């Protein structure tokens, strides 16, 4: 008897939720060649993905996105595993969802709040995170549901002043 | 005396080996289910003899942790294992094999011998999806080293306490000979 | 050319600091068979099993616990690869700290501050944590440098309550 | 026109890499060291001509990568690599034709042939541990599909630019024919 890899508990993980945020790569390549559903989602909407940015994996996370993983999916609370990431400060999995996708990455993509990930990263303020959302692109205007810009939301005035840098 | 053992619980998915477990040291169930996260862990006390006591710590692994390489490290220096079936799914039945053989790949009593095992028919409050009798089981334990078995339910207290004892008795046996 | 497992940044971070910290458990396997020194300390005071604790990685924490990682090495704060997966409530890795050794796992070792693991997971509110460690024996009584014991270390009434319940 | 390349960096530990693209893209060096965890990534934008513009995906790829599983992930659709070594250690000269083969292994251009590759001798700055000369490592590249090489140095900005540059041209040939 082999592997299911659509079984679900009941908040809708799959053996492949389980594998990512345990970090088990090698489960990971397992399950998918196994016919896993690499977008599946839970009962909060979350996928694999989502796990792994918020874990800070950056190795399933690439190897998520190198099966096809979607970075755009959204959670209950309108969160891509971008989202997650920049909260969470793991700057080394931002730059994986950045970089990986070439280009056709999409930093302005509003949360339930209207947030963009560079308000959020400004919010807890991840310097590192921030220089690396502005260099490929993040814009400094748009403005969530309470209209206040990513500017507003800067936790220092050290953080403000690299923000202005490009701005 | 007091004496500290490492148990194992494996087998499929869904099976009840959580289950199992949360009743036996808490005396709680629930229908909602919630899939293992690699390894969870439990510690039962038993007061045995008055001159004895023994801990139990119990290695409660996901289902889906023999499709991954971490058995060996799970497996170590264990005493005793439950393994477990859904009695309402044969897939589970013929997946008991695969256990017992990463088992006994990777685990041997100090002397060179493959640890005590014990069989568990989980769920049997439920409907047999397999007609497999008592007496076949019975056959297939003699055939694969398995000390015992008992139909359990985790849902309906049926004889954990009494597969518990079972097991901890043959344990016994090993650590005083 | 083959690895060299003893090689150095200059923060004290071998190969087997940095697997650990990625949770690339095949690499540790390697590293371990190519000499690797598993309690092997970094610039302050952290061994591979201080990483993965912190960064909540169950599969690798008992991975370096098979090969012989001691739980007990106090950084320098003070804190064991236990106290810092109670800091950061990882219960998968604290249960794994606590049950792996057989027995011989001290509850009792101070902080930098006097704090016990209990004391950290009473202050961060851990219920599970809490209840794990409690389980297996933690003290309730033993003060820190502040002379407050776990119990007055509690976030709310409700933690106070379930330690109570020992007590 | 614009475009978009993803390349490479890759080469044994210490040996600048990360160095190299710190300086190439922010002109700064350190000499402190902090070994790379996993990957790391930065960009950097060129004007060209004025008809065109190129940002460059800089894939920096920690030394110990080569001993784990992920390098098929992080090369794939990659147009173009540094291979680098330090000068002052003949290991890591040994070395980059694993990193090589690794590489070429690994990922092709759409028409099946391998990436351009440029050969990095950094730290150039320093004592030669070994006295090959320029000559021999002339040889080296022709024979193992290296479209070039430079003395480089992270330290005292010499080469980089070029080194780029030459890159980059050889990338752009491939993507007009
Ligand atoms: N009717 C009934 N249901 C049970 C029994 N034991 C477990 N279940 C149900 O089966 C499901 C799975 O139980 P659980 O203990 O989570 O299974 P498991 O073996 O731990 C699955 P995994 O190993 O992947 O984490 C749960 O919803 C549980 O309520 C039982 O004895 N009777
Ligand atoms: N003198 C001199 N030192 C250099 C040069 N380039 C790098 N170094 C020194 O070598 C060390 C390693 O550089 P670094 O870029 O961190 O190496 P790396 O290739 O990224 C090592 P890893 O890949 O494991 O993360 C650093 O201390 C750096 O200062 C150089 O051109 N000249
Ligand atoms: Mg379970
Ligand atoms: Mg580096």
């Amino acid at each position: 008897s082999v592997v299911t890899p659509f079984s679900r508990d009941d908040r809708g993980h799959t053996p492949l939720h389980v594998a990512a945020v345990c970090g088990q790569a090698s489960l990971i390549d397992l399950l998918v060649s196994k016919g896993a559903m690499v977008n599946a989602t839970d009962y909060h909407g979350a996928t694999p993905l989502h796990l792994a940015c918020q874990k800070g994996y950056q190795s399933v996370t690439l190897l998520l996105l190198h099966y096809k993983a979607s970075a755009e999916v959204q959670d209950n609370n309108g969160n891509t595993p971008l989202h997650l990431a920049c909260t969470y400060g793991h700057e080394d999995c931002v730059k994986a969802l950045v970089y990986y996708d070439v280009e056709s990455c999409r930093l302005d993509i509003g949360n339930e709040k209207g947030d963009t990930p560079l308000h959020i990263a400004a919010r807890w303020g991840y310097q590192g995170v921030i220089e690396t959302l502005l260099q490929n692109g993040a814009s400094t205007e748009i403005q969530n549901r309470l209209k206040e810009t990513p500017l507003k939301c800067a936790l220092n005035s050290k953080i403000l002043s690299v923000m202005e840098a490009y701005h | 005396r007091e004496h500290l053992f490492k148990v194992l619980v494996i087998g499929e998915l869904g099976v009840g080996k959580t289950s199992i477990i949360k009743r036996y040291v808490h005396q709680l169930f629930s229908q909602h289910y919630r899939a293992t996260i690699g390894v969870d862990f439990a510690l039962k006390v038993l007061n045995w003899d008055s001159r004895t006591l023994v801990r139990l710590q119990l290695w409660d692994i996901a289902g889906l942790e023999r499709f991954g390489n971490m058995t060996r490290v799970y497996y170590k220096e264990a005493v005793g294992a439950f393994v477990v079936f859904d009695i309402s799914r044969s897939s589970t039945f013929e997946a008991v094999l695969k256990w017992k053989s990463d088992l006994d790949s990777k685990v041997h009593l100090p002397n060179g011998s493959p640890i005590p095992a014990v069989l568990l028919a989980n769920k049997c409050d439920q409907n047999k999806d397999s007609s497999q009798s008592p007496s076949q089981v019975d056959q297939f334990c003699k055939e694969h080293g398995f000390a015992g078995w008992f139909e359990t339910s985790a849902k309906d207290n049926i004889n954990i306490e009494e597969a518990a004892r079972f097991l901890v008795e043959k344990i016994l046996v090993n650590h005083q000979s």
